[PDB]
């Protein structure tokens, strides 16, 4: 049972920032793929962004330059920073750990952003 | 992916362990006697892969 552990969300005004973090753990076969998910009540699951074991940051073009990417490889765990918040971006996020077999899939931290 | 438990009997004792093991798909024990004794059979384990 590989469990993901997503947290750091919440409420913030408009240009804040905000770090959620993802911990992978159990099998997670080392050549692992972790991503993030957007979806607004109303819409599908948006790429948010990809990173690989080769270290490699992938990013969609919805948020240029405003969300980064940061790995842990002593807990292979993930953290995203989010910052220069728009309201745009309320959203629910979630992992994508592509593993090398059974893909897995979070359970959610909601991202609000208004004034 | 899940826990797995695995008991094996070499010549002189029992192993009982409880890990993640990544077992293959035919987990045998190849078996060979010494050239002078025969006394006791050597084992080599190839259960699991790590």
């Amino acid at each position: 049972q590989v469990q993901l552990q997503e947290s750091g969300g919440g409420l913030v005004q408009a240009g804040g920032s905000l770090r959620l973090s993802c911990a992978a753990s159990g099998s997670i076969f080392s050549p692992n793929t972790m991503g993030w998910f957007r979806q607004a009540l109303g819409k599908q699951r948006e790429m948010v962004a990809v990173i690989s074991s080769i270290a490699s940051t992938q990013y969609a073009n919805f948020v240029k330059g405003r969300f980064t990417i940061t790995r842990d490889n002593t807990k292979n765990t993930v953290h995203l920073q989010m910052n220069s918040l728009i309201p745009e971006d309320t959203a629910v996020y979630y992992c994508y750990a592509v593993d090398k077999s059974q893909d897995y899939w979070g359970q959610g931290t909601q991202v609000t952003v208004s004034s | 992916k899940t826990q797995s438990l695995l008991i094996v009997n070499n010549a002189t004792n029992v192993v009982i362990k409880v890990c993640e093991f990544q077992f293959c798909n035919d987990p045998f024990l190849g078996v060979y006697y010494h050239k002078n004794n025969k006394s006791w059979m050597e084992s080599e384990f190839r259960v699991y892969s790590s």
